[PDB]
């Protein structure tokens, strides 16, 4: 007989940066 | 029955011909020399009645029928699901030239791109082979019912499996009236105009009309027992024969109903009236006819030969009632309305933000006509080009998604975007251009007569002294805004409440030893309210807005 | 013997449910009328609704309502917890649910109840696994198809209805969506009467004051308060009595009398479960601890206590009250101390938030956190929210030429729309304290967001004397000392100095 | 243990929770300690996986629901409560959250007495100075 | 500007592949400044998208021989912000500088399928409007 | 080793740790070596993946709990101690943080003598000057 399974691998995020000018 | 369904006369005729001609006289198809197809798909929004029409076709057709559904095919025993589908097809052939209907194919169509299990892939391949294995002389047609067309295995779209599809869309208002009538014959009708109810009903589709009808019926039933005081003992026949759902029930049901598509994005019922928006008379009129013509006289637009404008931007300094105009429009538009705030759509997960923009515009197109109010559009429309690396191009992606979804509004489905920003200087020059967002309404500082109108509109509910003169106030307050006047009135009200509480505690002490000593506001209250009254207008900001308006 | 007696009182009748009169009655009609007077629905022509969705914050008695209806109705009842259906075996969870529905139909007309549907309706579009999507498809098929429902009604309970598949939120599957929100003051009064009629209370019991002083408790919160009070009383009396593990005399069992001191102490040591995450221990500051600012103290006290104590007068004139206020002046003048005092005496809830605390390195969580905080504030209203140093979070949008990633501009836009937008604006008061009012955006200081611009000037000699008395109110001092000289000698100093 | 329940099989974790609770109620009037809840309550909103929210729903049902508890008391331990679902922090599920913070000099003295009772100390040693000079020790 | 990371160059690569496959063709690049924006002024970027797009455009336009006879047409409002590395000889050297009669012809072409009033002349609108454009 | 226990599959890395510790405590009094914990100690607050929190919690439970250890000792190895969860740097889990820095010139001489005992060099060359020339060369 067969069976099922759950799976959760990863995702993708985005970061935010601060800059300094001159 | 076949006539039971309605609102989609063209599609019902198409499907009826498609199902009857290869089933009533297949011999003529052989004589002409065309092999009729075996697979036929219908796709549309939820509640359109696809299952209803399929059931009616199963009923009105004398030929034998069989129903299959996606989630009941797979089974614990290995390889037994494929055998189940195979034996289903063998019985479909062996019994008679029947018609087989598979419900919710999307459960058995994971696009084979995100599909990872081996049993699911096997079942998909088995069904693909069986469909391809349906010879010309099979003389049995399969009918597929998909709720969403994008999550479909492209292999199923190939010729020989599913060539004829029908996008059963939301019915016309006249079709909506026809469906309402279909619901309205069985029930006991009061003496009195479903045409008006359909002309005012805009976003509801199919089952939503049934929901409205049921809700009105329930309200009618609710008034009856409470007045009759009917108890658990028994029902009174005099009540039973005296039953007719009136117009007021339908008013109540419409006031307590919303389209199933918008059920998630319902909005708080805040009430505003056209007399609450003091001043801005020309603005109020121009907005109302601009909203009323495309929604009531589509033929007039055709006669003119120029489609109406779609976007608009309200701009001005804060406290000029722009959000108040948005509320008033949301209250009195006779159409759907979705309020959207800028930062709400953004999401950290990469792509999700644009997905949210896409789905919100999907609902906007679904519940057409609609009025999407984007408050503080600047948060989205930040001018760029030197940002370089900061947010992560995600803001640029959002702006690109909004731009591509704002120019892609065809003549159909007539969706109006209302913008509201305080500082238009930061908006992207692209969006402000015509073709995507053309109209620009400017909300100047109120005139003195407009100021008086605003003042009178804010004290509509407040009991007032008989000998109250507001002309002096207007002559004094020259550069103020509606919010400033609201602050003045609230200060006066607070002073009055303080006096009333003082008098009430004095009277309570007297009792320990009229009800309202100040039933209305007094002139002294206004005198003290204006002692602490100031204007939030920044003269420099005024100059900047004037310069921008001149540049316009 | 006791089993029969226990069963009778075990069931919680409809009278047990309180504070939700309108919604409870509506659902009672929906469940009873087709099972008490079906004939009217055959005579009128139309069928009744056969689907209901309960939604609201937790501990709102929705599960209590399910138990109450199950106890009241004599019809068959089927109970299904949400995650309970699935199993390791392939294709058996849907088989199990189908078997459940078939059994429900086979036996009698029945009411199915599916608890925590949010785990079972993931919208079938954002998930990546197919088992959930096929379970959703199976539920949709059972709710819609040949013989979709046959004289059986389905009740569902949820906490996040917006994370549900739109097809499940449609007429024909779930016709009515009931919103059981925070109970009103009267509702809390009935809840208190329900929870206080069982145990024995002393004659000093007066529930009206307790219902008035509670501001955000819903259901179980109130029950918890009651329990805590009782336990405190038990601790007051389990101390005077010895350990006595063998048995306790009736005289201690009798004359318990949960005093008002117990109730007040338990209310002072409790808070609504909503604010349980954000609240912190607060220092104590008397009004006499705040020297000077007499007119400002009275103005703020009346402007906060009037909507909460005198709402009838507001409806008499039918005008909304002022909400915001912004103090500004030189630092250390006593602004933050005044805010602490307001937190200590005022009855309304206090939400203390630091200025740059809420900023995030990720994308969009600043505005999401602002929305979450503001939702919490408007949920458990009346509330007092203190924004310390608005110039840290509020600036003129776009002023800084150097790119910040747009975070600050988007945050300020979120603030603007929350202080003035499509808001209910019932009972939320924004208090600001900044010593540099030039850096704040001109829109925030507008009336309708921040209508009161209060300047806190330097104290005078009499105010310095008042402050000296306030801070010398505890420490012992010289009888021969007169502070008049100190006042005559201090001119430019502040309270902190 | 906290992560002891999570498994590769779909739904078996909740089955394990059901078995645990049913055995606990079937055996005797028991006390159930669930350790390190910070890994089994990710607020149901910041997380993206499906199994964890399902486990959270199972736990919420176990704590409150039809005949939720009878002669069973649940105690939990965690190092960060702010990263917990509010639905678990309500009366009926988790009535009261007790805090265990930094002891003072006297508290440090009892802890020192506890920890210095079994070894052979010198006669010239005292615990008062040690309890005073020790400031930030968590015991 | 493909959302997929790095694909912002593959889009231009396969656009020029579709151009060179169906030779001859005309690639009308509208609003060149938005694409080129020059280089150097803003050293940083969101993954150097700008500089990578300009380098892809230069390396997929300078590789055009006498075969495949492609032709790039540009148009802009601001000619100041175009890259001199793309205005160089050997890549794109032509400079076409772009009235009343054109305004009258535009007004007569816009009013083709329109029931106009017979007593109406558009020469007044042509003479009154001088520095206008077809969109307005 | 550090990254070899991680499993993207749900609830399997924890099982791997369970089997590892069970075998470790089954055989005999044992010494365990967990290489590169910095891949399994992101402090549970910065990273967004729930799997890291779950593995950290499982490690904490294994290193601390009811009848945690019996006659075994655990040692860790890392290059970035500052990027570690403070709950892992506690007495009873990892009490002794030993440092290993660059050896002295004498250390270089000793290492060379270790390296040049099995090979064969010439007489003329000495290792003292060679050790002195090797200033920062480590291991
Ligand atoms: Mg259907
Ligand atoms: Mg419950
Ligand atoms: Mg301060």
């Amino acid at each position: 007989a067969a069976a099922a399974a759950a799976a959760a691998a990863a995702a993708a995020a985005v970061a935010v940066a601060v800059a300094v000018a001159a | 029955g076949y006539d039971d369904i309605g609102g989609c006369r063209k599609q019902m005729a198409q499907i009826r011909e498609m199902v009857e001609l290869p089933l009533r006289h297949p011999q003529l198809f052989k004589a002409i020399g065309i092999k009729p197809p075996r697979g036929v798909l219908m796709y549309g929004p939820p509640g359109t009645g696809k299952t209803l029409m399929a059931r009616a076709v199963a009923n009105e057709t004398g030929a034998f029928f069989f129903l299959i559904n996606g989630p009941e095919v797979m089974s614990k025993m290995a390889g037994e699901s494929e055998s189940n589908l195979r034996k289903a097809f063998e019985e479909a052939e062996k019994n008679a030239p029947a018609i087989i209907f598979i419900d919710e194919i999307d459960s058995i169509a994971p696009k084979r791109d995100k599909t990872n299990g081996e049993v699911e892939r096997r079942v998909v391949s088995q069904l693909l082979t069986l469909m391809d294995g349906m010879k010309a002389r099979s003389n049995v047609v399969v009918i597929a019912a998909t709720n969403r067309p994008n999550s479909i295995d492209p292999a199923l779209r190939r010729f020989g499996r599913f060539d004829r599809e029908v996008d059963i869309g939301i019915p016309d208002a006249t079709g909506r009236l026809e469906v309402l009538r279909i619901h309205t014959k069985n029930m006991k009708l009061a003496d009195d105009d479903l045409e008006a109810l359909a002309a005012e009903t805009h976003g509801y589709v199919g089952a939503d009309i049934a929901s409205l009808c049921s809700e009105a019926a329930m309200q009618q039933i609710r008034e009856k027992m409470d007045l009759i005081d009917l108890d658990e003992d028994e029902i009174d026949a005099e009540v039973l024969d005296s039953l007719g759902v009136t117009m007021d029930n339908f008013r109540f049901a419409l006031g307590n109903s919303n389209p199933s598509a918008l059920r998630e994005t319902v909005v708080e019922s805040v009430n505003v009236t056209w007399d609450d928006v003091g001043g801005l008379d020309e603005i109020k009129e121009e907005l109302k006819e601009t909203v009323e013509y495309p929604v009531l006289h589509p033929d007039q637009y055709t006669k003119f030969g120029l489609s109406p404008s779609k976007g608009v931007l309200f701009y001005g300094p804060p406290g000029t009632g722009k959000t108040l105009l948005a509320k008033a429009v949301a209250t009195e538009v006779s159409a759907n309305f979705i309020s959207v705030k800028g930062p709400e759509l953004l999401s950290m997960w990469y792509g999700e933000s644009e997905s949210n923009i896409r789905d919100i515009f999907d609902k906007a197109r679904a519940a057409a006509p609609t009025v999407v109010f984007l408050d503080e559009l600047d948060s989205i429309a930040k001018a760029r080009g030197g940002s370089l690396g900061d947010a992560g191009g995600a803001s640029d992606r959002v702006v690109n998604q909004l731009l591509t979804e704002m120019d892609g509004m065809n003549a159909k489905k007539n969706v109006f975007v209302i913008g509201a920003t305080n500082r238009p200087d930061q908006i992207d020059p692209a969006i402000l251009r015509p073709g995507r967002l053309d109209q620009l309404i400017y909300v100047p500082l109120p005139d003195e007569n407009a100021r008086l109108s605003i003042l009178n509109a804010q004290l509509r509910k407040t009991p007032l002294e008989p000998g109250l003169e507001l002309t002096a106030i207007a002559k004094a307050t020259q550069g103020f805004s509606g919010a400033d006047l609201l602050y003045i009135v609230q200060r006066a009200a607070k002073y009055a409440i303080k006096d009333s509480i003082e008098a009430h505690r004095q009277h309570e002490a007297e009792k320990e030893v009229e009800v309202d000593p100040v039933p209305y506001i007094t002139k002294e209250h206004f005198a003290e309210a204006m002692k602490t009254a100031k204007r939030s207008v920044s003269d420099a900001e005024l100059r900047r807005y004037e310069a921008y308006s001149q540049q316009m | 013997n006791r089993e029969d007696e226990e069963n009778n009182m075990n069931e919680v009748g409809y009278d047990d449910i309180g504070g939700c009169r309108k919604q409870m009655a509506q659902i009672r009609e929906m469940v009873e009328l087709p099972l008490r007077h079906p004939q009217l629905f055959k005579a009128i022509g139309i069928k009744p609704p056969r689907g209901v969705l309960m939604y609201g914050p937790p501990g709102t008695g929705k599960t209590l309502m399910a138990r109450a209806v199950a106890n009241e109705t004599g019809a068959f009842f089927f109970l299904i917890n949400g995650p309970e259906v699935m199993s390791k075996m392939a294709g058996e969870s849907e088989s199990n649910l189908r078997k459940a529905f078939e059994e429900a139909e086979k036996n009698a007309p029945a009411i199915i109840f599916i608890d925590e549907i949010d785990s079972i309706a993931p919208k079938r579009d954002k998930t990546n696994g197919e088992v959930e999507r096929r379970v959703v498809s199976q539920l949709l098929t059972l709710m819609d198809g040949m013989k979709a429902r046959s004289n059986v009604v389905v009740i569902a309970a949820t906490n996040r209805p917006n994370s549900i598949d739109p097809a499940l939120r449609r007429f024909g599957r779930f016709d009515r969506e009931v919103d059981i929100g925070i109970p009103d003051a009267t509702g809390r009064l009935e809840v208190l009467r329900i929870h206080t009629k069982n145990m024995k209370l002393a004659d000093d019991v007066d529930l009206e004051a307790l219902a008035a002083e509670t501001h955000g408790y819903v259901g179980a919160d109130i029950a918890s308060l009651c329990s805590e009070a009782a336990m405190q009383q038990i601790r007051e009396k389990m101390d005077l009595i010895d350990l006595d593990e063998d048995e306790i005399d009736a005289e201690v069992l009798d004359s318990l009398g949960v005093t008002m001191d117990n109730f007040r102490f338990a209310l002072g040591n409790s808070n609504p479960s909503a604010l349980r995450e954000t609240v912190v221990e607060s220092v104590n500051v008397t009004w006499d601890d705040v020297g000077g600012l007499d007119e400002i103290k009275e103005e703020l006290k009346e402007t906060v206590e009037y909507p909460v104590l005198h709402p009838d007068q507001y409806t008499k004139f039918g005008l909304s009250p002022s909400k915001g206020v912004l103090f500004y002046g030189p630092p250390g003048t006593g602004k933050t101390l005044l805010a602490k005092a307001v937190a200590t005496e005022v009855s309304a809830n206090f939400i203390s938030v630091k200025g740059p605390e809420l900023l995030s390195m990720w994308y969009g969580e600043s505005e999401s956190n602002i929305r979450d905080i503001f939702d919490k504030a408007r949920a458990a209203a009346p509330t007092v929210v203190f924004l310390d140093e608005l110039d840290s979070i509020a600036k003129a949008r776009g002023g800084s030429l150097g790119d910040a990633g747009g975070a600050s501009d988007r945050v300020v836009n979120q603030l603007l729309t929350e202080m003035d937008g499509m808001n209910a604006k019932k009972n939320v008061f924004v208090i600001g304290a900044t010593n540099r009012p030039d850096q704040i955006d001109p829109a925030i200081l507008r009336p309708g967001r921040l209508d009161q611009l209060i300047y806190v000037p330097l104290p005078d000699e009499n105010a310095r004397l008042s402050i000296l008395n306030a801070q010398l109110r505890k420490t012992p001092l010289e009888p021969g000392l007169e502070l008049t000289a100190i006042a005559k000698a201090t001119q430019g100093f502040s309270g902190a100095d």
